[PDB]
C-alpha cells in the first residue's frame, strides 16, 4: 500500500501526569499527507480532535480541543504527536491517528489506534459461580471491585473456548468495574472434569487462577 | 500522449511571482505519483482533493501555474491567507481545489553578486481576484498628488527585486512554486491517471 | 460551522434486505467549483479503527463491495446498503470535510434480524469465599436468544428487588446472531442473611409464560 | 560578458554645455537602473544621477539639480548625461554603472551598490 500509520503502544496514566503518544507514516510521498487525531471514548462515537500539517506544522484544532492539547509534527522522521498538558480522568478514550492526503479530504487511512487509561489501579476479586443440575448446566467467575478497565478471562488455561460467553464491564456504584464470565458444561461434566478460570489485569499486574466447583 | 509535467518542474528557468507562469495540461494521462512518490519537495500541501486518489479520476483540465518567491511567502500560497505575495502577486480562491508544490532553490536561483532578476509587486490600488495576473508597472500614487508616470513624494515603481544569495537564511532563500488547480466542467474531461 | 445527525440510531434487518441510514447537515456542503458534496461515510466493527466506505457523497473506496452506495442533495444524504451481509454488521459514521472542524455524526448500530429465539436462563448465588469479604453478588444469566429486548426481574421472598441490580448484554454473536446477558444483584452479607429466597423473573418475547429460576438459601 | 563604454568626455568653457553616453552590450533585458558617478581631483567618487530603465524617471543629485539631464535610449542600450551651465567642480572623471537590481523606492539608486562599471572619461571645465 501508499501510507501505513503505526501507533504509540497503550498508555496506564495517573490523572494529572502528562503524555506525548506517537504516530508514524511507514512508507513514502508522506510529504502530501495531513494527520489527524480522533478521540473515541469508552463506547461512545467518533470525536475530531485536530489535524497538522507536518511540512509546515499548519496546525487546526476543535473549539472542543483549542486549549486543552498540543498535536506537534516531527516531520524529519514522518511523525504527528499528540500530548497533554495534564490528564483528565475524561481523557480516558482510545485515540485513533488518521491521514489524507492533504486537507479538506476524508480520513482514507487510519493506524489502529493508541488506547490511554487515566486512573490509580485497584486489583480485581475474582469469586466463583457454582452451577446446578439433567441436560445442560453452566458455570462461571464474577470478577469485582477492580479500576481501571479492562480484564481479561480464559478458562482451564485457555484450552476451553467450547461455548464461552465474557460480558462486558459494569461500574458499579462503588466507582469500580465489575465483569461475569461464563460457560455452557455437559450436566455430568462436573461431577469429574476440573474448571479453572485464569483472569488478567494488567494496570495491577495481577493473575488469578481460581478454581469453580459444586457446593455442599 | 503522457502528461508533461518535465517541461514544468524540472524546466530549467522559472518565471517572477507577479508574472506567473500557467501552463494547460489536457488530452494526456498523469501517473501523478511521479510527484508525491518524490522525496525532494519541500511543501506538497493539497487543497480539496486527494492527490493519492486522482490517479483513477478524470479531470478536464489540469492547471500548473510555476513562480519563484523567498521560502518565507511559501505558506501565504493557500486560501484565505493574506499580505504581498497574498494580494498583490498570486491570490488562490477559498474553493481552491489543487495543491502547492514547493522545494528550496539556493542551488540554481542564487549567485555570489546576488540573483536580482526575480522580482515582486510591493503595492496596489487594489487586491488581486483569484488567479489574477498583473504585470503593469504603473506608477503608483500612495498619497493626495496625482503622478502622470513622474516618480518621488508619495509616488513609487510598484515592482521590486528579491536578492537570493546563496549565503542568505533559508528563509530568504528563493523557493520554486507549482500549483496543480483542477478544474472538473460538463465537458468531456481528458486527464486522467493509471489505475 | 457545520454540525451533524444521523438516523436512526438502530436498525435491525433481515439478511439480504436493504438497509438505509439518514444523516442530515446543518449547512450545505456543496463545493460550488466542482459540484461534488464533500461528505464521506466510515463502517467500524469493533476492535478495530474505522473503514472508508464512501467519499464526495457516491464514490466508493477501493475494497467496499457494490451492494454500498450512497446519495445526497445538499443537506441530506443517505447509505443504502442492498443485500445485507454477515460482515455488514458494525457501528456506522457519516463525517463532514467541507471545512474544519471536520465533524461527524452521532453513529449508526446494524444489526441482523434473525428468528425469534428464547434464553437459557441460570441463576448462582453468592461464594462462600465472597461473603467473607463483606458483600454477597447474586448473578442470573440468559444465555442465547434473540431479539435483545429481554424484562430480567428480581424476587427476594416474592418481593421484587430494584434499585440493586445491573445488567450487561453481549453484543450479537460472532457465529448464530444472538445476544447473552449477566444481571447481577449485589447487597451486604449482612442484608442478605437477613432473606431466604431469591429468585430470577424473566420475561423474554421468546417464552410464552414467564421463566423463573431461583434457590432457597444454603443450597 | 556586459561591457559599458563611456565617451563625449573633452574640454569646455565654464558655462557651456557636454553630452556624455555609455553604450552597453550585454544581457540588455535584465537592466534595472543606469547611473552616472563622478570622482574629482582629491575627492572620493561619488553619486551624481540615475534613470529607472523602465520607465525614464531620473533621480538627480543635490549639487547637480537643475543643470544636468540624465536619458536613456532603450532601442540603442545607450544613457546620456547632459551637462548643461557647467561649473568648475565638474571637473573629474565619470563613470556610468549598472545594476540588475529592481528597487521600488527610485531614491534608493545613491545608496544601493551598481554591478557593472564603465573605465571612464575625463571632463575638464576651462576658460
Ligand atoms: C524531474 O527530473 C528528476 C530527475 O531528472 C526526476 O526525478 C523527476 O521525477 C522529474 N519530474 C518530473 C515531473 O518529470
Amino acid at each position: 500500500t501508499q501510507m501505513q500509520l503505526v501507533q504509540s503502544g497503550t498508555e496506564v496514566k495517573k490523572p494529572g501526569e502528562s503524555l506525548k503518544i506517537s504516530c508514524k507514516g511507514s512508507g513514502y510521498g508522506f510529504i502530501t499527507y495531513w494527520i489527524g487525531w480522533v478521540r473515541q471514548m469508552p463506547g461512545k462515537g467518533l470525536e475530531w480532535m485536530g489535524i497538522i500539517y507536518p511540512g509546515d506544522s499548519e496546525t487546526r484544532y476543535s473549539p472542543s480541543f483549542q486549549g486543552q492539547v498540543t498535536i506537534s509534527a516531527d516531520k524529519s522522521i514522518n511523525t504527528a504527536y499528540l500530548q497533554w498538558s495534564s490528564l483528565k480522568a475524561s481523557d480516558t478514550a482510545i485515540y485513533y491517528c488518521a491521514g489524507g492526503s492533504g486537507i479538506s479530504t476524508p480520513m482514507d487511512v487510519w493506524g489502529q489506534g493508541t488506547t490511554v487509561t487515566v486512573a490509580s489501579t485497584k486489583g480485581p476479586s475474582v469469586f466463583p459461580l457454582a452451577p446446578s443440575s439433567g441436560g445442560t448446566a453452566a458455570l462461571g467467575c464474577l470478577v469485582k471491585d477492580y479500576f481501571p478497565e479492562p480484564v481479561t478471562v480464559s478458562w482451564n488455561s485457555g484450552a476451553l473456548t467450547s461455548g464461552v460467553h465474557t460480558f462486558p464491564a459494569v461500574l458499579q456504584s462503588s466507582g469500580l468495574y465489575s465483569l461475569s464470565s461464563v460457560v455452557t458444561v455437559p450436566s455430568s461434566s462436573l461431577g469429574t472434569q476440573t474448571y479453572i478460570c485464569n483472569v488478567n489485569h494488567k494496570p495491577s499486574n495481577t493473575k488469578v487462577d481460581k478454581k469453580v466447583e459444586p457446593k455442599s | 500522449n503522457l502528461c508533461p509535467f518535465g517541461e514544468v518542474f524540472n524546466a530549467t528557468r522559472f518565471a517572477s511571482v507577479y508574472a506567473w507562469n500557467r501552463k494547460r495540461i489536457s488530452n494526456c494521462v498523469a501517473d501523478y505519483s511521479v510527484l508525491y512518490n518524490s522525496a525532494s519537495f519541500s511543501t506538497f500541501k493539497c487543497y480539496g482533493v486527494s492527490p493519492t486518489k486522482l490517479n483513477d479520476l478524470c479531470f478536464t483540465n489540469v492547471y500548473a501555474d510555476s513562480f519563484v518567491i523567498r521560502g518565507d511567502e511559501v505558506r501565504q500560497i493557500a486560501p484565505g491567507q493574506t499580505g504581498k505575495i497574498a494580494d498583490y502577486n498570486y491570490k488562490l480562491p477559498d474553493d481552491f481545489t489543487g495543491c502547492v508544490i514547493a522545494w528550496n532553490s539556493n542551488n540554481l536561483d542564487s549567485k555570489v553578486g546576488g540573483n536580482y532578476n526575480y522580482l515582486y509587486r510591493l503595492f496596489r490600488k487594489s487586491n488581486l481576484k483569484p488567479f489574477e495576473r498583473d504585470i503593469s508597472t504603473e506608477i503608483y500614487q500612495a498619497g493626495s498628488t496625482p503622478c502622470n508616470g513622474v516618480e518621488g513624494f508619495n509616488c513609487y515603481f510598484p515592482l521590486q527585486s528579491y536578492g537570493f544569495q546563496p549565503t542568505n537564511g533559508v528563509g530568504y532563500q528563493p523557493y520554486r512554486v507549482v500549483v496543480l488547480s483542477f478544474e472538473l466542467l460538463h465537458a468531456p474531461a481528458t486527464v486522467c491517471g493509471p489505475k | 460551522d457545520i454540525q451533524l445527525t444521523q438516523s436512526p440510531d438502530s436498525l435491525a434487518v433481515s439478511l439480504g434486505e436493504r438497509a438505509t441510514i439518514n444523516c442530515k447537515s446543518s449547512q450545505s456542503v456543496l463545493y460550488s467549483s466542482i459540484n461534488k458534496n464533500y461528505l464521506a461515510w466510515y463502517q467500524q466493527k469493533p476492535g478495530q479503527p474505522p473503514k472508508l466506505l464512501i467519499y464526495w457523497a457516491s464514490t466508493r473506496e477501493s475494497g467496499v463491495p457494490d451492494r454500498f452506495s450512497g446519495s445526497g442533495s445538499g443537506t441530506d444524504f443517505t447509505l443504502t446498503i442492498s443485500s445485507l451481509q454477515a460482515e455488514d454488521v458494525a457501528v456506522y459514521y457519516c463525517q463532514q470535510y467541507y471545512s474544519t472542524p471536520y465533524t461527524f455524526g452521532q453513529g449508526t448500530k446494524v444489526e441482523i434480524k434473525r428468528t425469534v429465539a428464547a434464553p437459557s436462563v441460570f441463576i448462582f448465588p453468592p461464594s462462600d469465599e465472597q461473603l467473607k469479604s463483606g458483600t454477597a453478588s447474586v448473578v442470573c444469566l440468559l444465555n442465547n436468544f434473540y431479539p435483545r429486548e429481554a424484562k430480567v426481574q428480581w424476587k427476594v421472598d416474592n418481593a421484587l428487588q430494584s434499585g440493586n441490580s445491573q445488567e450487561s448484554v453481549t453484543e450479537q454473536d460472532s457465529k448464530d446472531s444472538t445476544y447473552s446477558l449477566s444481571s447481577t444483584l449485589t447487597l451486604s452479607k449482612a442484608d442478605y442473611e437477613k432473606h431466604k429466597v431469591y429468585a430470577c423473573e424473566v420475561t423474554h418475547q421468546g417464552l410464552s409464560s414467564p421463566v423463573t429460576k431461583s434457590f432457597n438459601r444454603g443450597e | 560578458q556586459v561591457q559599458l563604454v563611456e565617451s563625449g568626455g573633452g574640454l569646455m568653457q565654464a558655462g557651456g554645455s557636454l553630452r556624455l553616453s555609455c553604450a552597453v552590450s550585454g544581457r540588455t533585458f535584465s537592466t534595472a537602473a543606469m547611473g552616472w558617478f563622478r570622482q574629482a581631483p582629491g575627492k572620493e567618487r561619488e553619486f551624481v544621477a540615475a534613470i529607472r530603465w523602465s520607465g525614464g524617471s531620473a533621480y538627480y543629485a543635490d549639487s547637480v539639480k537643475g543643470r544636468f539631464t540624465i536619458s536613456r535610449d532603450k532601442a540603442k542600450n545607450t544613457v546620456y548625461l547632459q551637462m548643461n551651465s557647467l561649473k568648475y567642480e565638474d571637473t573629474a572623471v565619470y563613470y556610468c554603472a549598472r545594476t540588475e537590481n529592481v528597487r521600488s523606492l527610485l531614491s534608493d539608486y545613491a545608496t544601493w551598490p551598481y554591478d557593472y562599471w564603465g573605465q571612464g572619461t575625463q571632463v575638464t571645465v576651462s576658460s
